[PDB]
């Protein structure tokens, strides 16, 4: 793209026309700087392409960068320019600005370029900063230039502010203002306070707060989003921490609040290319609000020994309700000092027996007078618990005469009222036992229970009676309700002979008859049987022995040990006795004095 | 070199003085905007009544209007012109 | 009664000249003079009447005044004044303050007298206030007076400033300034933050607050009494509530804190007229103290049941300690759920058997690693419990056969180890203790021994009362009871003559026509009312009969009987018998028979 | 009848302007004097950078003395020569 005036500088005064040509072969594009309406014409023609273009008058405002660019061609992915001033006797500033200074956005640290270009290059320009201040070119970090300005590499914080270039022509003065105007637009966050979804009543007053957060040197725009008309106010405040941060506030507020007010609110903080919207809820038109419902009242049903039980009941009421609760009524209020309150609820420590009652819990909403009552029965159950088993009976493990009859108790107590049942167990399995079974152990007589009231506790307590004991027999007694079991033990050990550990006497006439001695042992306790002789003289006495290898007969129930001596003479007689051990215990021995 | 007693007692005593007032503090309700400058001089009750039980206070006020450049956030910026207060005499009054 | 040379009120006289003054009377004579210079005029004073007299050198303004002869020179004892007016062509103010004006302390609503006197009483005086402003005397609101000034009634909030006297004198213009300023002097209160005795370490930085509490228009002069010389810096300053109100600082500080600075500190606010002064005391030496002791630990002996016990311990420490509550060891912390905390205190709720052991506490003094550990010891009493009542023992009114050995046995646990013992009371139609010989006799006693049975996890104590001959009728009473409580049982034991209490004695017939003889032996005093029926019954008709014509009943103790005879039993006079016996314990115990002839 | 915008930019940047200060504020020691005049006038940093990031402060400054009445409550009155600093010179600086 060659160009008629050759070169890249022209020279040019005011009222005079511009003539430049652009010859090729495809069309060409034009470039300009300032471009006016309807002022100056164009147009376009082996046969030679070539493009034109006038221009009437002659203006300093049409002072700057002039190109023919033969970049329009899709395939074309070389351009020609040319500088083209306009000088004038007025005013030798294209960009004059000589009250109001014209406004830079800049920003600190980059570059910075001073647009006061003026018309002849050999104007001299200074540029001077407000008020005792001129910046020097240097050539570097500083360059100027006729055609584009000042360029300022690095603009630190000492150019911020009000800027101006200054030239003398012809003894007369002139000078056009600028304004580096340092700012940003870094919309940080946004919250609305609080951003609980708000509850009022049917006429009072919606308060909503609405804050946002920028850095310096900006602004936002806040404004709200509501559902219904026009409302009531709203007013919008800023507020600056000095660090560097500014914080804005916005204040909605509507006196008259009705149902239709009802819906959503959004907080738009718009600010240009960033922007930020937080949304928050608002109810009303309830008048009185309490209404308490609950999980499974009231057939709380819990078990005594637990630990870290709750209730607990869902309340939908309005405003913030007092909540207090209580025991078998009353007041209560935390009476038992264990237990404890917070969260509609009713958390119990540990639980006993003592804990039933109807639970009451009284809402107090006040500043209008608003109770409600709520009655909460717990029931607590108790598992049943054998009382005989902790008396100690001392009677070692009980031994009864054949075919005696015998009677068993077993009292226990427990919510709900347990229920017992009886069982059987021989030793040479277990047989619930009625009023004819069970082929039969030992023959029953009765089995029957009752409901005494002793120790303030409504006991039950059952009685198994044998009417005939036959058998060695281990009675339990289970005990149990729907939380819990307990049995007993109830040793049975049956004997034949008077009170276990019998002896036999059969003596003699007199001297050179035979002897007869037996000796019971009740079934298998006393191990060990034997016999004892024993006489004494001064201070010594010891016994003596056996055995007559008479071993060993045993016997359900009870065994025996017959000791048998044939023909007594004077000195073969004297005391005899029946030394047995014993398991638990706890030896016994049982003698006998005869001299023939 | 020295300045005198009489000359610091008329200076300070409660009298109308140019004070440069912060714009946002006379309108706090238009934020979405940069002010240049963003403080103007005014004629405001400076000064002390050397009496603790007086205050400062305006007696007669007018209304002055100037030139504030205006910036919208990246949206535009132009030239209006605001109003502030000044007050034209000054007197001690008790407080409250 | 003072006669003055000078007749008359007023006086004309200009400078350089001469004052000369009579004042005949019989006393002294006291001269009430406006400005008595020094050495500069003279004064003398000599049938006889005493006769004083008043000279004067020289002629000056500043003399201007109040020229009286006060004849009050007698403690038994008329006063003559009058005014002495000396000119100057400039200057003609008396008190002239060009430069620096003169203070007038004021209070607004009572008089202000501003002393800008003249010398000619002809001299036109204007006021000026500060800045602007011009008052004009009216004559009751503001008085003119060229002998004193400008009186003024009233004094508002106006008047509070630089107030000015002007007067022009040949063409030239002369004025004096007066500065009214108004001013109390009321401090309120004073209080020292805080008041309690400091305590701060060997080597700390003491810090004390002192605020002083006066109206507007008011300073006060605040400062410190310590005991050792001087040690370190204290800064003040003052701050207002604008009401009205003033509120004054001062702030000591010793960055090097010493043993010698313990003392007393003295916050002294001074006024003038008025003063205040509040102390506080300073402790210090102290490193890192913590010191634990108790009242009875460690032999802490509650008993079980109790509600709300509190154990506590006194804690000498400084500064606050972070303390923390163990038991058996071991965290614990609040392991239990329940025993609150708080004041330094272990309180206990409910106390148990299981609340026993030595609790151990842990006081923690961070930002130095400082801890103390202590124990305490805890021993919880039980009180007796007789587990033979907790059984339900259905069987029964216990009756027992005679002459039979009888066991008893009472169980019972607590803390300490309680002590049983058993008693007798009989019943026919104030106890005594019962061993191996007594009690002449009850029963024949046999064996009362306990012994030691670990049963249901504690070590529970029982007895057992073995009766060797079970003779006569009583209630054995086993007592079980510690140091903390008692508790007894009184085991009934009843004794029958006859099987198990009832009885019917048989005596049955050969055949027909013969005779019957029956007998139904009831024990002493459990069945009542006893009688004979008879039934048969053909189909579903069935019901009783009689008795009870006779014979009477025989009561013999123990056990009553009773006799039945028929005479010549038919073949219908034969079918059940049985005898009914009523009882008031538990209804109904009827024992049947069957025999038909 | 409306100011111009140039001379309420320049008359608003940052320079030293007379400002009213309170002498309590200069000298928080001196508890016990009651002042006059209780405020003073002196020469020092006013106005606005017109950037949030930036802050008026002095670049050179010096002390004037002036007399000030001191009066101690009923202990007398005298007159004393103060010291005021003054700034004669500000400029804008990063205030971080
Ligand atoms: C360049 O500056 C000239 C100054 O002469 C301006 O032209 C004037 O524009 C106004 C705007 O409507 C017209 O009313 C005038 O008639 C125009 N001419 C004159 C002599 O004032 C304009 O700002 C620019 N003109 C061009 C062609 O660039
Ligand atoms: C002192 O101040 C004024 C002057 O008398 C009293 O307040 C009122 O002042 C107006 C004019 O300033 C008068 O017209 C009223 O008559 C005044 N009221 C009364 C009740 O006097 C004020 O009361 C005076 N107080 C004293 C104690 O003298
Ligand atoms: C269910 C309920 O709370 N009923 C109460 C009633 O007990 C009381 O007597 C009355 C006041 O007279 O108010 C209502
Ligand atoms: C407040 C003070 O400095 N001293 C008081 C004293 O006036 C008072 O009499 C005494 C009580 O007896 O208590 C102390
Ligand atoms: C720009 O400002 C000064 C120029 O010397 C310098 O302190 C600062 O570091 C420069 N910035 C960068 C990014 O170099
Ligand atoms: C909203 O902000 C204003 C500003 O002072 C404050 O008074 C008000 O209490 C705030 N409201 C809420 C609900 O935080
Ligand atoms: C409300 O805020 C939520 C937050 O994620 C958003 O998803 C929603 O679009 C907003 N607007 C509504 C619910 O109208
Ligand atoms: C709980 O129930 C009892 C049962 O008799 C009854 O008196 C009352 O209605 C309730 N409230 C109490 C006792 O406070
Ligand atoms: C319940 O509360 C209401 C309060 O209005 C009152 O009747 C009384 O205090 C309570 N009534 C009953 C029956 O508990
Ligand atoms: C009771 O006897 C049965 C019989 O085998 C035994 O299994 C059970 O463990 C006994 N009870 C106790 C508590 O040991
Ligand atoms: C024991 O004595 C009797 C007495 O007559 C005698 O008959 C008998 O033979 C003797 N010997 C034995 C072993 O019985
Ligand atoms: C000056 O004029 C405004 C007009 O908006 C009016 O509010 C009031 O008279 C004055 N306001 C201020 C802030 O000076
Ligand atoms: C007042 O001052 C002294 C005496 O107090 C004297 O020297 C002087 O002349 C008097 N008069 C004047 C006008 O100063
Ligand atoms: C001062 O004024 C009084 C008022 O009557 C007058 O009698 C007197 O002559 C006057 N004196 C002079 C010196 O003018
Ligand atoms: C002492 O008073 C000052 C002034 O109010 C206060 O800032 C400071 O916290 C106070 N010190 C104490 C220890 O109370
Ligand atoms: C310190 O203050 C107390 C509290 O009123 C007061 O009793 C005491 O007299 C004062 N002076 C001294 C030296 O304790
Ligand atoms: C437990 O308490 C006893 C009672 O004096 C004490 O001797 C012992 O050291 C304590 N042991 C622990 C581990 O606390
Ligand atoms: C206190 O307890 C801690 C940790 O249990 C232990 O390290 C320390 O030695 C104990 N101190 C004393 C004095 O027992
Ligand atoms: C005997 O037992 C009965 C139980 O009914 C009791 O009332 C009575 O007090 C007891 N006797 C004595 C002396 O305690
Ligand atoms: C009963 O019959 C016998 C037999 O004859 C007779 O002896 C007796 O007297 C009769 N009984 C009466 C009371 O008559
Ligand atoms: C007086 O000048 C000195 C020297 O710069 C300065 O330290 C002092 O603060 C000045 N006075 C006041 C009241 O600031």
């Amino acid at each position: 793209p060659e160009l008629s005036l050759k070169g890249t500088q022209h020279i040019m005064q005011a009222g005079q026309t511009l003539h430049l040509q652009c010859r090729g072969e495809a069309a060409h594009k034009w470039s300009l700087p300032e471009m006016v309406s309807k002022e100056s014409e164009r147009l376009s023609i082996g046969k030679q392409f070539c493009s034109t273009l006038t221009l009437n008058t002659a203006q300093a405002n049409h002072t700057g960068f002039y190109s023919c660019k033969y970049l329009a061609v899709p395939t074309s992915k070389t351009e020609s320019a040319i500088y083209i001033f306009i000088s004038d006797t007025g005013r030798p500033f294209v960009e004059m600005y000589s009250e109001i200074p014209e406004i830079i956005h800049m920003t600190e640290g980059r570059e910075l370029v001073i647009p006061c270009r003026v018309t002849s290059p050999n104007i001299t320009v200074t540029l001077k900063k407000f008020p005792l201040d001129t910046l020097i070119p240097d050539g570097k970090r500083i360059i100027w230039d006729s055609r584009k300005g000042f360029i300022i590499s690095n603009a630190t914080y000492k150019e911020i502010g009000l800027l101006t270039c200054e030239a003398t022509v012809n003894g007369h003065l002139y000078k056009t203002n600028y304004l580096t105007h340092r700012q940003t637009n870094t919309i940080i966050d946004v919250q609305i306070s609080t951003p609980r979804p708000v509850k009022l009543l049917r006429g009072h007053t919606l308060v909503l707060n609405c804050t946002a957060t920028t850095p310096l040197n900006t602004r936002v725009q806040m404004t709200w989003s509501y559902p219904d008309e026009k409302n009531k106010r709203a007013s919008v405040r800023r507020r600056i921490d000095q660090s560097h941060a500014n914080i804005f506030y916005s204040v909605l507020t509507i006196d008259k609040m009705q149902n239709k007010d009802k819906g959503l609110y959004t907080c738009r903080v718009r600010s240009g290319p960033s922007f930020k919207s937080v949304n928050t809820s608002v109810h009303i038109y309830d008048k009185a609000f309490i209404t308490v419902k609950h999980r499974k009242q009231q057939v709380l049903e819990t078990v005594a020994g637990k630990r870290s039980y709750r209730l607990s009941m869902k309340v939908k009421a309005f405003p913030s309700p007092e909540v207090v609760w209580l025991k078998d009524g009353l007041p209560a209020t935390e009476k038992s000092a264990r237990y404890l309150t917070r969260g509609y609820s009713l958390i119990i420590k540990d639980v006993t027996e003592e804990d039933a009652g109807n639970y009451t819990i009284l809402l107090s909403i006040k500043q209008s007078n608003v109770f409600k009552n709520l009655t909460a029965t717990l029931i607590v159950n108790v598992k049943p618990q054998i009382y005989e088993k902790a008396v100690s009976s001392f009677p070692d493990p009980a031994l009864y005469p054949l075919g005696s009859r015998q009677i068993l108790t077993c009292t226990a107590y427990g919510i709900p009222q347990p229920t017992i049942k009886w069982f059987w167990h021989p030793c040479n399995e277990e047989s619930f036992i009625l009023d004819a079974d069970s082929n039969m152990g030992n023959r029953i007589e009765s089995i029957t229970q009752r409901m005494a009231i002793i120790e303030g506790k409504n006991k039950m307590a059952s009685t198994l009676v044998v009417a005939d004991s036959r058998i060695s027999g281990i009675y339990i007694c289970i005990a149990s309700n729907k939380v819990g079991t307990v049995g007993r033990n109830i040793s049975f050990y049956i004997t034949d002979v008077p009170n276990g550990f019998h002896v036999n006497l059969e003596k003699m006439p007199t001297e050179g008859e035979d002897l007869k001695l037996s000796c019971t042992v009740n079934k298998f306790l006393y191990r060990d049987v034997t016999w004892i002789l024993l006489r004494t003289v001064n201070n010594r006495t010891m016994h003596y022995s056996i055995s007559k290898q008479k071993m060993a007969i045993t016997k359900e129930h009870s065994i025996t040990l017959n000791l048998t001596i044939m023909n007594v003479s004077l000195q073969d007689s004297g005391t005899y006795a029946c030394r047995a051990r014993n398991v638990y215990t706890g030896e016994e021995i049982l003698q006998k004095k005869e001299i023939t | 070199e020295v300045v005198k007693f009489m000359d610091v007692y008329q200076r300070s005593y409660c009298h109308p003085i140019e004070t440069l007032v912060d714009i946002f503090q006379e309108y706090p309700d238009e934020i979405e905007y940069i002010f240049k400058p963003s403080c103007v001089p005014l004629m405001r009750c400076g000064g002390c009544c050397n009496d603790e039980g007086l205050e400062c206070v305006p007696t007669e006020e007018s209304n002055i209007t100037m030139q504030i450049m205006r910036i919208k956030p990246h949206q535009g910026q132009h030239i209006g012109e605001m109003s502030f207060l000044q007050h034209n005499k000054c007197e001690c009054r008790p407080k409250k």
